[PDB]
RNA sequence: UGCUGAAAGCAUCUAAGCACGAAACUUGCCCCGAGAUGAGUUCUCCCUGACCCUUUAAGGGUCCUGAAGGAACGUUGAAGA
RNA sequence: CGAUGUCGGCUCAUCACAUCCUGGGGCUGAAGUAGGUCCCAAGGGUAUGGCUGUUCGCCAUUUAAAGUGGUACGCGAGCUGGGUUUAGAACGUCGUGAGACAGUUCGGUCCCUAUCUGCCGUGGGCGCUGGAGAACUGAGGGGGGCUGCUCCUAGUACGAGA
RNA sequence: GUGAAGAGGGAAACAACCCAGACCGCCAGCUAAGGUCCCAAAGUCAUGGUUAAGUGGGAAACGAUGUGGGAAGGCCCAGACAGCCAGGAUGUUGGCUUAGAAGCAGCCAUCAUUUAAAGAAAGCGUAAUAGCUCACUGGUCGAGUCGGCCUGCGCGGAAGA
């Protein structure tokens, strides 16, 4: 089934009547709005492309303006656009609430990770470090060997070494749904999300059912 | 081959129809279609059915002996068909059946479920014996295997499903 | 947090003192022991007259730790010291009369009654 | 199930069979003398 | 491990045919991915004025127009050498 | 021999299967739990300490297991320098002696700013043909794949009992 | 003999293996070893056989109703081989080493009746017994069947970074 796109704001944690306390991640889901609808006949599969937030007049560019309004859809931020289940359908222009997520009960969030920069192997592999004493020079935190001798002859494709981390796509799934406040348009998820504070999510019901 | 060379006599009430190499066959029971093999030719041959290897095949003979016996064996089968018995040896051991499903209980912590095929009839005329009818011989044959194995007979006391006509071997601990 | 070579006080009172932890049960490669896990110790030094001796190997469980136990709404217990109870290494069985000094309700595992009842708070 | 390299009638209730190009030897009387690799 | 089954009247898991059968294999889960030069698909937006020249060609030169959009610059960022 | 640094340790690994564990099976002198042996299986996993420079090994306590090998007995332009293997000194022994001893002790400089291949990241150029802004399909590639204990079934099947 | 001190063609690449000894030029022809489906020049050429294994295109002792051919031999419509309802008994619980070996541990003969037909004993199984089979013998269908030798080509044996 397709999912929803939403906005990080924060963490918080609910107190329940028993005691525990539960860590929830705020997403704020307002209505996400249909720019297209995909069929198997033009497009090869079927998919619906939405749209949600808003955007200055006068920094959507004339192929993009054109494009919401032919679908009739005010302007948004980005486009994402989700398969169908072949169990449900959509038009055009039509809203869809965050009312969905009413009855499931996991979820999957996805969302780009924060970004650490250029990172070691420390860091980025969890390699164990070298000794701090005992004779050590210059190699405390180097990675060490990364090849065998002449007979490989050459560095392994995929070996672990220094390098960008952060800043892609990951998704967090079986996330338990807490709290749905359709007026309000909010989303409360038991556990944390990628990304950070203000950054685009996409929910999703839990596909490992 | 020995057994090709001997054309099976077919009963009144019977058709048969031969569909360029498919045969059809009806009884009393149902309609039962068989591909066979491109090394064998077949003709009507009112009253009798024969088999003859086509040149070119060097196994020939071997493919219309077995053509031979399936034949006879749908024959049968659509004339009166074939049954099978099958025991439950052991305390505790129910073969209840139900509709088109057969329920067991084999000591397991959960119910075994079976979902028989068509045209094949379960009766339990007491709670271990289970017997079963049809209208060819390879699915029975098939169908009893598959309960078989649910609970495979063990030398020491017979228990499990077992054939009504097989002896099981048994044997005793000899010191501990 | 109780991991390899740590020095542990006894609650109870068999006679030993201090302890030393020499393996974390319960898991390959397990770094360190929790609030209730079950630890192997080795005694450093008892009472003469007691009867367990210096330098003897026997099983312990945890309960108390100065780095504390998390509740499960977000409080926690922390005490300043760690406190162990001996064990007879075939059956848990802790093998004191009575222990001294507060224990926590985490070792409520259907198993921990003598502990908790012979316990004076909690 | 012996699977060593040479195969023979161990008793008279022993047959010899060829099955995906192995050669077995299948017992009817008593299960130790089934012996796989021909 | 089998069912049926001849060669070999029997038997036989196999030769024809039909069943099951493992963390292995393919998929299912997550990520990258059309430089996939085999460079893909869909949606939307913008440009529809004149002169001449020759070895008259998917040719060259001049005037007027240069849109969508992009870049540059600035303020910057939970993005970043 | 106009120079290929040769034992251990650390970091980082990768492959084979003659499999240590987990998975699927045959036979058993397999009652059950637990085993013995053989076949299929390399997806993942596959200890911490004391003594010694040690690999190994003995010992202590864990785990489902603490697998066997190849890779310059993997890896010093990645680290250490304990052993061995310069110059000092001493002991035992051999020699008249200088000295010698896979005999033993004390002490004893480990250089390199990366051109190319390779690998981990990240850009520019052009192409994909009128140009431009977006959203995708997905060929193909990679990551992940471990498992203990307790309870129910049940104290059931099995077993004279345990 | 070749290389060293010899190029050229062939064996994928490969001084020393096979063919063959380069004076120079030619967009001429015929051959050697080796080859002729495509990479890649030339037979998807002709005739008669073999192989089912990717054998060909690594490897042995040894194992096996794989398959082709040859020379024979025993039994066979006074009817064979495999199947099918049948029979397989009486002392020989033996004297013998009497502990029980009684055919199934051996000293031992290896007798004898009913007989269409049976042995004082071949297998499994009992402390020995018992018991179940096969040797052998009747009846139906009924035609070939059985065990060795010579070998052609194949299969297993056959696991490494």
């Amino acid at each position: 089934m397709i999912g929803l796109v939403g906005k990080k704001v924060g963490m918080t944690r609910i107190f329940t009547e028993d005691g525990v306390s539960i860590p929830v991640t705020v997403i704020e889901v307002e209505a996400n709005r249909v720019t297209q609808v995909k069929d198997l006949a033009n497009d090869g599969y079927r998919a619906i492309q939405v749209t949600t937030g808003a955007k200055k007049a006068n920094r959507v560019t004339k192929p993009e303006a054109g494009h919401f309004a032919k679908a009739g859809v005010e302007a948004g931020r980005g486009l994402w656009e989700f398969r169908l289940a072949e169990g449900e359908e959509f038009t055009v222009g039509q809203s869809i609430s965050v009312e969905l997520f009413a009855d499931v009960k996991k979820v999957d969030v996805t969302g780009t990770s924060k970004g650490k920069g250029f990172a070691g192997t420390v860091k980025r592999w969890n390699f164990r470090t070298q000794d701090a004493t005992h004779g050590n020079s210059l190699s405390h935190r180097v990675p060490g060997s990364i090849g065998q001798n002449q007979t490989p002859g050459k560095v392994f494709k995929g070996k672990k070494m220094a390098g960008q981390m952060g800043n892609e796509r990951v998704t967090v799934q079986s996330l338990d749904v807490v709290r749905v406040d359709a007026e309000r348009n909010l989303l409360l998820v038991k556990g944390a999300v990628p990304g950070a504070t203000g950054s685009d999510l996409i929910v999703k019901p839990a596909v490992k059912a | 081959s020995r057994v090709a060379k001997a054309p099976v006599v077919v009963p009144a009430g019977v058709d048969v129809k031969i569909n360029g190499q498919v045969i059809t066959i009806k009884g009393k029971n149902g309609e039962l279609t068989r591909t066979l093999n491109d090394a064998v030719e077949v003709k009507h041959a009112d009253n009798t059915l024969t088999f003859g290897p086509r040149d070119g095949y060097a196994d020939g003979w071997a493919q219309a002996g077995t053509a031979r016996a399936l034949l006879n064996s749908m024959v049968i089968g659509v004339t009166e068909g074939f049954t099978k018995k099958l025991q439950l040896v052991g305390v505790g051991y129910r073969a209840a059946v139900k509709g088109n499903v057969i329920n067991l209980s084999l000591g397991f912590s959960h119910p075994v479920d079976h979902q028989l095929p068509a045209g094949i009839t379960a009766e339990c005329p007491t709670q271990t014996e289970i017997v079963l009818k049809g209208a060819d011989k390879q699915v029975i044959g098939q169908v009893a295997a598959d309960l078989r194995a649910y609970r495979r007979p063990e030398p020491y006391k017979g228990k499990g499903v077992r054939y009504a006509d097989e002896v099981v071997r048994t044997k005793e601990a000899k010191k501990k | 947090m109780i991991q390899e070579q740590t020095m542990l006080n006894v609650a109870d009172n068999s006679g030993a003192r201090r302890v030393m932890c020499i393996k974390v049960l319960g898991g390959s490669h397990r770094r360190y022991a929790g609030v209730g896990d079950i630890i192997k110790i080795t005694i450093k030094e008892a009472i003469p007259r007691g009867k367990v001796k210096k330098g003897d190997v026997l099983k312990a469980v945890v309960v108390r730790t100065k780095k504390g136990v998390r509740r499960p709404d977000g409080s926690v217990i922390r005490f300043d010291g760690n406190a162990c109870v001996l064990l007879n290494n075939n059956s848990e069985q802790p093998i004191g009369t009575r222990i001294f000094g507060p224990v926590t309700r985490e070792l409520r595992s259907e198993k921990f009654m003598k502990i908790i009842s012979l316990a004076p708070e909690v | 199930m012996k699977v060593r390299a040479s195969v023979k009638k161990l008793c008279r209730n022993c047959k010899i069979v060829k099955r995906d190009g192995v050669i077995r030897v299948i017992c009817s009387a008593e299960p130790k003398h089934k012996q796989r690799q021909g």
